[PDB]
């Protein structure tokens, strides 16, 4: 029958103590075969449990070894079935199949915000303003144009506020020139 | 010097099933050396020769009986970490699957910031339809 | 077979092998230059590049050997990102940082395995498309030297 | 001192009173709290390690501290019940990592080098049981968190900088392409249909699919091939560079259209010079530069979007440059779009990869020599033939590399954008200086000298 590879390794604890207990029944006898002071009567009595002892230790180390195989083909059968066999048990597949496509809608617009920035990033026509004659250069990467036209442009990326109303706005700006 | 179709099987499965376990093999030294030991003395043989482990010994055969004694818990206490290194997989398996299984109050908080972020664009394309429009009379 | 499958670590050098990892770590230094926010978003970037490091079984001495030539053509530019997201890293020498101001200090260094990428990426110079991009390879490297991020005779001694 | 009877190997004891004070402080967590009874677990056996490296001078021997020390270590990793609690860990491990090189050695190693092989005694059967937890995290390939990931990272560094470079488990030694290269998710595949493919765009993904499954994934299978196995890609995938290297002749003609026609519209209001240069970034265009209220509205999205993608309830998500294969809905939208350009610029560098290795496999000779020992040698009896020339065979896979890279991406990327062109001629110029070093065996990695 189909064994765990919990259960199996939980059983081979179980059949470890047996045969600790026949180890040390034996090795306490070759003990008081060494005693010095040792007597004559113990000498004869130790070694008529001797071979009772001797294939009961081997009837325990053998099957030691065999629930030490029958661990290892059980640990093997359970690597086989992880992955998606694991995951084939949710009955909500509506939930996730949306989940995952709205955070994959949403590392799409992160890339056009960045590519919005830096890589298309339309500038102003830079016309020269000159006043001071004690400068005599000039160059063409710190000119900040006029506060009218600036705190404009500043407002329109700030929120709450119409895209059809600045529009007008930016008209009051252009046609402010086209008089004068 | 050909090889054939189930004689790469035969090495494909070896490889698959080796394991190397220095407690476990450890043990079994322990085991295999008193039976071999108290297979002598029920023949008869005892000399001195250092085939085997010892002779007789107070110290060095209490030594095998510290050795006895040290590699069993050596051994009980790799199987108790096998036990609970299993146990704790299996609970993260369970409380992903968990985490997997509901996915619904954790949905409103990605379509606020993707509405949001949707409107971010709506002005720096309007800003710069508003920017390329005075430069182009000029 | 005993020595392949249980003893070979299971990670990729070369650029063909996983052609999909090294395909989203080139286009992620591509997409870390062209960025206008470079400095808030340090570690923004850092925990990206671990987790497709990760996911694709991409080897280390490698991934350092793609940062090290996809920083070094923009340099010109973004010379202080490259330092900034590579202080932070987990490549960096946290404690023999030793720097090259010292004479006593030039042979007590850090992070010897980019001591052998670069010492082998300039001592090649027998092709035609090698030899247009060795002068801003090695200002890429003189800027690492300052830093204390390699030694000095470590890269002295291992030149042509 | 009470016991007198410690008549053995008392190292191969104090062993034991180690490990056991390991097990025990790391199971009882019911004293207090579960967030600072763990910290309470977790100190009491990184006093233990350290307890083992100072006193490594007065036990038997100097060799014997290093499988001690291998052992408690690797414990510790068992008894982590979590990844989270692996994570918080680890700096323990990254900054000791001079004290696993100095294997058997009472004095520590200089820098630089490690006396440890692959195939000796304490790596003999740990290298064996990392391997398996490397194995585990990588065959669970759908209940994966981005805090797994990040175990399976941090561990694969341990080793990878614990072994020397020219070491033969360290570098790939039989080039082993990898086939579970899979940016897909399971949860939008439906059921890939083949039976109403009446829109052209189904195919066109479809054979994409295809262009992936058999180029990408295997160039031995493809240079290795029959004339009819050539055949069908090509009239594939000539359709599929044209539609797509059309779409960046719009896009950066969107850039070149912007400036151009506001230099001839400065050329027209300003005559100073003869104002030609030449295209370059349009950096930060005029009023974005000192703004510290446009910046503010920025640096805080960029704060809100990290603590989103940090906290303890979204950690099941794909990679920012994930491009999906199964969805023909978001695959068609990510590359069609001319606003995105990494989606496809994500195809050339894996189109480059590989075509690289396509010329490389034909022509060379010691190259098809290389790939004969890493095929016979695990496949005897192996199903695809390699063994001469095939002079029929080398006239078609040149001049189909040539053409899709040297004759279209090359020659179109050194007009547009000269600085991205220049990252795709470097990057397969340092792909064939590693492949030939990999041949010969990695043994120019072995002459660097240490002072």
């Amino acid at each position: 029958e189909g064994r765990t590879y919990f259960e199996s390794l939980c059983e081979e604890e179980q059949s470890l103590q047996e045969s600790q207990t026949h180890l040390l029944n034996i090795l306490d006898i070759l003990s008081v075969l060494a005693d010095p002071r040792s007597s004559d009567d113990l000498l004869t009595e130790s070694l008529k449990k001797l071979p009772d002892l001797h294939r009961e230790l081997i009837n325990s180390s053998i099957r030691l070894r065999y629930d030490k195989y029958q661990t290892r083909e059980a640990q093997l059968l359970e690597d086989t079935k992880t992955g998606r066999d694991v995951a084939a048990g949710v009955q909500n597949p509506k939930s996730i199949s949306e989940y995952y496509s709205t955070f994959e809608h949403l590392n799409r617009d992160t890339l056009r915000y960045i590519n919005l920035l830096k890589r298309l990033s339309v500038d102003l026509a830079k016309q020269v303003e000159v006043s001071d004659p004690s400068v005599t250069v000039y160059e063409m990467d710190k000119w900040v144009p006029s506060e009218k036209l600036q705190g404009i442009l500043e407002q329109y990326c700030a929120p709450d506020t119409d895209i059809r109303g600045v529009d007008a706005q930016i008209k009051n700006y252009l046609d402010q020139i086209k008089m004068a | 010097m050909p090889l054939s179709q189930k004689q790469i099987d035969q090495v494909r499965t070896k490889v698959h099933y080796s394991e190397v376990d220095t407690p476990f093999n450890k043990y079994l030294d322990i085991l295999g050396k008193v039976t071999k030991l108290t297979g002598s003395i029920i023949n008869g043989t005892l000399s001195n020769d250092d085939s085997k482990i010892e002779k007789l010994t107070e110290q060095n055969i209490s030594q095998l009986k510290e050795s006895a004694h040290l590699r069993f818990l050596d051994l009980q206490s790799s199987i108790d970490t096998k036990k609970v290194a299993d146990e704790n997989w299996e609970t993260c398996q369970q409380e992903t699957l968990a985490k997997l299984e509901n996915l619904k109050d954790k949905l409103p908080d990605i379509k606020s910031i993707h509405s949001k972020l949707l409107l971010r664009i709506g002005k720096l394309q309007g800003l710069y339809d508003s920017v390329q429009v005075i430069n182009r009379e000029v | 077979l005993l020595k392949k499958s249980k003893y070979e670590l299971k990670k990729y050098n070369l650029l063909v092998e996983n052609s999909v990892g090294y395909g989203q770590l080139v286009a992620l230094l591509i997409l870390a230059y062209y960025d206008p926010d470079n400095f808030s978003k340090v570690s923004a970037y850092l925990k990206e590049i671990y987790h497709i490091m990760g996911k694709y079984s991409l080897d280390s001495i490698r991934t350092l050997d793609v940062i090290l030539n996809v920083s070094s053509q923009f340099i010109t530019e973004g010379y202080k990102f490259f330092i900034a997201l590579l202080r932070k890293s987990d490549s960096w020498p946290s404690s023999h940082v030793a720097n090259n101001s010292n004479y006593s200090s030039l042979n007590e260094g850090g992070n010897m395995i980019a001591a052998n990428i670069i010492s082998f990426n300039l001592s090649q110079y027998n092709e035609e498309v090698d030899k247009e991009n060795y002068e801003r390879y090695m200002d890429m490297c003189c800027i690492l030297l300052k830093n204390g991020f390699v030694n000095f005779y470590s890269i002295w001694d291992n030149v042509k | 001192e009470k016991n007198i009877s410690a008549i053995h190997d008392r190292d191969s004891l104090i062993d034991i009173i180690l490990k056991r004070f390991i097990i025990d402080s790391m199971t009882n967590a019911i004293e207090d709290e579960e967030e600072n009874n763990l910290e309470k677990g977790l100190l009491n056996s990184c006093i233990g390690l350290d307890f083992v490296y100072n006193s490594r001078f007065n036990r038997s021997n100097p060799a014997s501290w290093g499988n001690t020390f291998f052992e408690l270590f690797s414990t510790i990793i068992d008894l982590l019940n979590s990844p989270s609690t692996f994570l918080k860990f680890w700096p323990y491990a990254e900054s000791r990592i001079e004290w696993f090189k100095m294997n058997t050695s009472v004095e520590p190693v200089s820098l630089g080098e490690s006396n440890l092989i692959s195939y000796k005694q304490p790596l003999y059967e740990k290298l064996r049981h990392w391997n398996d937890i490397l194995a585990k995290l990588e065959n669970n390939d759908i209940l994966n968190t981005v805090k797994h990931y990040n175990m399976k990272y941090k561990l694969e560094n341990f080793l990878s900088e614990l072994l020397p470079i020219n070491e033969e488990s360290n570098f790939n030694r039989s080039a082993s392409i990898s086939a579970l290269q899979e940016s897909d998710n399971e949860w939008n595949r439906s059921a890939r249909e083949r039976e109403s493919n009446r829109s052209s765009d189904v195919i066109f993904a479809a054979d994409y699919n295809f262009v992936f499954y058999h180029l990408i994934i295997c160039p031995i299978e493809f240079a290795f091939s029959d004339l009819e196995y050539k055949n069908d890609v090509d009239r594939s995938l000539s359709p599929l560079l044209d539609a797509i290297l059309e779409i960046e002749e719009n896009f950066y003609s969107k850039i070149k259209m912007n400036n151009r026609t506001r230099y001839s519209l400065e050329e027209a209001l300003n005559t100073e010079y003869y104002a030609n240069y030449d295209v370059m970034t349009p950096k930060l265009p005029v009023y974005m530069k000192h703004s510290n209220a446009m910046k503010m509205d920025r640096n805080e999205f960029w704060a809100n979007l990290q603590n989103i993608k940090e906290s303890d309830d979204y950690t099941l998500r794909p990679t920012i440059m994930d491009i999906s294969l199964s969805n023909t809905t978001c695959l068609y939208k990510q590359l069609t779009q001319e606003d995105d350009d990494y989606y496809r610029k994500q195809f050339i560098l894996q189109l480059c990869f590989t075509t690289n290795l396509i010329r490389n496999l034909i022509s060379s000779d010691e190259t098809r020599n290389f790939y004969k020992s890493c095929y016979l040698r695990e496949n005897p009896l192996s199903d695809i033939d390699f063994e001469n020339l095939d002079e029929v065979n080398k006239k078609r896979g040149l001049n189909l590399c040539s053409y899709i890279c040297d004759n279209r991406v090359l020659k179109f990327y050194k007009i547009k954008d000269p600085d991205f062109y220049r990252v795709i001629r470097k990057l397969m110029s340092s792909d064939e200086k590693f492949t030939t070093a990999k041949i010969d065996g990695f043994k120019e990695f072995q002459n660097f000298r240490i002072s």
